[PDB]
């Protein structure tokens, strides 16, 4: 739901929670993975239920994956986590730095790509099999930053394999930050400043 | 008569297919694509506004500083918010932005009042709040004065 | 509860009236009475000082 | 048999305009209430939480 449409809040109803942002993350059904012949909706291999996960083949090329859901709307301060955990099996990928690079789009007011701010991946030396394996990434906005999303990356270098993603989570944490308080600052300041 | 019968069929097989001349394919492609009760529904748009007692918990690292707009189709750009009217008139024709669409009036020597289409802003106290808008008035009759 | 009042008084008696952009927005940041007792608190020590 | 038939097409036409005895013209305005999934959604009440 977008901010424009939320007119007023309540303060008894404001908490501390920290849910998860993306729609249908961990890949458990067939939506994110629409009208794509390069990755596809498996339900037989994955952790949990349906076990539903990414598949995908490296044909010596590049790849990319958008999620299903839109935007999400990100703003500057608010620092951001992201995490996944990500498989390949049979990777007969070129042995190399780069190929599996989870990271996001981070799009402009009017929707631009300004940068690939990585939040994990393999290192170098893509070859070889893995298991289910958590990459943290933990992501501050610069400014002019507003809409947001989490974009699957896998480097041209690489030249096969089957990669998998499950448990898709990109959260919002943090607290409330200090200058959104009205002269809390300023006077907590200037009290410090004055002792 | 018969024939005029079976043609009606047909028709109501277009008509629920939602176009004239369809199949019965493009039918139960139609009632598909609708949304029940138990199926789905987007979150893509939801014209309007939330009111606040349904918004049980909100999260404070979600909590940011953005000031967004208020009201809908605040610029004026679609014939929403001045339906039914005789004083005021949707114009796809004058506008700065696309699609160039403002707010027309015949000013006959009277009152003329203009409300927001989207139902009432929740304000409380305090909670200040900015208004502004970009006005013209051309071939002006208007008695100059207050 | 608040609406956009767009009135053209009555003394008026012609001419045709654009209007566009409109923008009423909620303004501000988080007031000092929301968070618990720190006004009492933050008050308390500038007058202890 | 014919009759019911017929009677049964009108029922159907009906039927789609929502009430008995109505017209094709009720029928596109029902079919214009009806709402898909690229249809705008009204904000109004959205009971629940």
């Amino acid at each position: 739901i977008g901010t424009n449409h939320l007119p007023l809040l309540s303060v008894s109803h404001i908490a501390n929670i920290n849910p998860e942002l993306l729609v249908n993350a961990g890949f458990d059904s067939d939506v994110s993975v629409v009208d794509n012949p390069y990755w596809d909706w498996d339900g037989t291999v994955g952790r949990t239920a349906p076990l539903g996960a990414v598949k995908v083949v490296a044909d010596g090329t590049i790849k990319d994956l958008l999620s299903g859901p839109d935007a999400i709307p990100v703003v500057e301060g608010q620092k951001l986590n992201v995490s996944a955990w990500l498989k390949y099996s049979g990777l007969v990928a070129g042995a190399g730095a780069g190929s599996i690079r989870l990271s996001g789009t981070a799009y402009s007011a009017d929707g631009e790509v300004v940068a690939y701010p990585d939040f994990g991946g393999i290192p170098d030396g893509a070859s070889g099999t893995s298991d289910w394996t958590q990459v943290t990434g933990q992501y501050v906005v610069p400014a002019g930053v507003t809409q947001f999303r989490l974009r699957l990356s896998v480097r041209e270098n690489a030249t096969g394999g089957t990669v998998w993603f499950d448990d898709c989570s990109v959260k919002k944490a943090g607290l409330l930050p200090q200058g959104l308080v009205d002269g809390l600052v300023q006077a907590l300041s200037d009290l410090l400043t004055w002792l | 008569d018969l024939a005029d019968a079976f043609q009606a069929v047909a028709n109501l097989i277009d008509a629920i297919a939602g176009e004239v001349g369809s199949s019965l394919a493009d039918a139960i492609a139609k009632l598909a694509t609708f949304l029940t009760e138990l199926s789905p529904l987007n979150a893509g748009m939801l014209f309007g506004l939330i009111g606040t007692n349904h918004l049980p918990l909100l999260s404070v690292s979600h909590i940011a500083n953005i000031n967004p707009e208020l009201l809908v189709n605040a610029g004026f750009d679609s014939d929403v918010s001045v339906v039914d009217n005789p004083y005021w008139d949707w114009d796809g024709t004058v506008g700065r932005t696309a699609p160039l669409g403002a707010v027309k009036v015949v000013a006959d020597g009277t009152i003329k009042d203009l409300l927001s289409g989207p139902d009432a802003i929740p304000v409380v106290e305090g909670q200040k709040l900015n208004v502004s808008a970009w006005l013209k008035y051309s071939g002006l009759v208007a008695g100059a004065g207050a």
